[PDB]
């Protein structure tokens, strides 16, 4: 019944940036609250307990403290390896309850996408579908914009598109987009083209091929 | 060292049931209380039930109430959730935990996690398809169902520069994804690469060799 409001639900910082996460319980809690860091594909993990004690092996930059029903948890040098999702949690009753989370991201210098294009295989083909995979590698910030052309058509509903998690050596991200037609409508056509914009490129990138050349 | 490990998930049918186990090592579950927590994909934390095994006294979130029934032997050191009357909303990756210092260091260890996937969906293998070529190359996952699939280039020889791509769920209820490498332009032709694809749920293994 104690709910636990968490903000930001988001952020970036630099390396090395002092990094405020709070969470705010629906009433007095006293200091039943803990924190916790959950790395992609990995379980939870104890930072804080107690609202204010370090767990044990956890690195020193991490530091958590009270005020009222306000909870605060501070990195205070963001690592590159910080990259995660944070969530507070009381337990002052039951049901124990848990914030929304926040998802950190380390901030770096703009990085433009290097843009490829790949056509179907002559093995899927023959199976009966088409897909057509444009890869955007190593690109910061996460935002981008693909468009895919067919006959210098846009197209739309027949393409979906995947982000890794931000890289733990140059903290970049990459991105597929997959169109995706039949085999007879994508013999049916002849320039297959992926236009990119992102804010590291000067005017929007194109890859493309013509189907069978 | 303190360890929980998890057992028993696995792909069910709606309206079906499954018990996960939870075995713990390096300390004896009487002292303590378990809990399991789940977390839907994409969605965060969501306490599930308790219990103090030295008494059985067990608390359950609304969410499970009535259909799940936690439950603890302390000869085996284990705990165990039986999940019943199971709906697509129960899909999660499940995790048992422990209140720490009977609360006082809050969930200090967590098991790994075992993914329950609740569909009427049945298993199917992936069709493993080449992505032909700084130059880029790769491998599609494609049509695969349930999660997960791993990749991996030349049998872990090649790890610099991969990136496989998060699956996503396609229009007909079958999973696809991509794995992707660069590597230097003169290696293409004589330099061999391979994806070696895993999916257990349907006992299928793919090794693609991948060709300009």
């Amino acid at each position: 019944d104690i709910q636990m409001t968490q903000s930001p639900s988001s952020l970036s910082a630099s390396v090395g940036d002092r990094v405020t996460i709070t969470c705010r319980a629906s009433q007095d809690v006293n200091t039943a609250v803990a924190w916790y860091q959950q790395k992609p594909g990995k379980a939870p993990k104890l930072l804080i307990y107690s609202a204010s004690f370090l767990y044990s092996g956890v690195p020193s930059r991490f530091s958590g403290s009270r005020s009222g029903t306000d909870f605060t948890l501070t990195i205070s040098s963001l690592q590159p390896e910080d990259f995660a999702t944070y969530y507070c949690q009381q337990h002052y009753t039951t049901p124990p309850t848990f914030g929304q989370g926040t998802k950190v991201e380390i901030k770096r210098t703009v990085a433009a996408p290097s843009v490829f294009i790949f056509p179907p295989s002559d093995e899927q083909l023959k199976s009966g579908t088409a897909s057509v995979v444009c890869l955007l590698n190593n690109f910061y910030p996460r935002e981008a914009k693909v468009q895919w052309k067919v006959d210098n058509a846009l197209q739309s509903g027949n393409s979906q598109e995947s982000v890794t998690e931000q890289d733990s050596k140059d903290s970049t991200y990459s991105l597929s987009s997959t169109l995706t037609l039949s085999k007879a409508a994508y013999e049916k056509h002849k320039v297959y083209a992926c236009e990119v914009t992102h804010q590291g490129l000067s005017s929007p990138v194109t890859k493309s091929f013509n189907r069978g050349e | 060292e303190v360890q929980l490990v998890e057992s028993g998930g696995g792909l069910v049918q709606p309206g079906g049931s499954l018990r996960l186990s939870c075995a713990a090592s390096g300390f004896n579950i009487k002292d303590t209380y378990i809990h399991w927590v789940r977390q839907a994909p994409g969605k965060g934390l969501e306490w599930v039930a308790r219990i103090y095994p030295t008494n059985g006294y067990t608390r359950y979130a609304d969410s499970v109430k009535g259909r799940f029934t936690i439950s603890a032997d302390t000869s085996k050191n284990t705990a165990y959730l039986q999940m019943n009357s199971l709906r697509a909303e129960d899909t999660a990756v499940y995790y048992c935990s422990r209140w720490g210092g009977d609360g006082f260091y809050a969930m200090d260890y967590w098991g790994q996690g075992t993914l329950v996937t609740v569909s009427s969906a049945s298993t199917k293998g992936p069709s493993v398809f080449p992505l032909a070529p700084t130059a880029a190359l790769g491998c599609l996952v494609k049509d695969y169902f349930p999660e997960p699939v791993t990749v991996s280039w030349n049998s872990g020889a090649l790890t610099s520069g991969v990136h496989t791509f998060p699956a996503v769920l396609q229009s007909s209820g079958l999973y696809s994804l991509s794995s992707v490498v660069t590597v230097p332009s003169s290696s293409l032709g004589t330099q061999t690469y391979i994806c070696n694809v895993n999916h257990k749920p349907s006992n299928t293994k793919v090794d693609k060799k991948v060709e300009p």
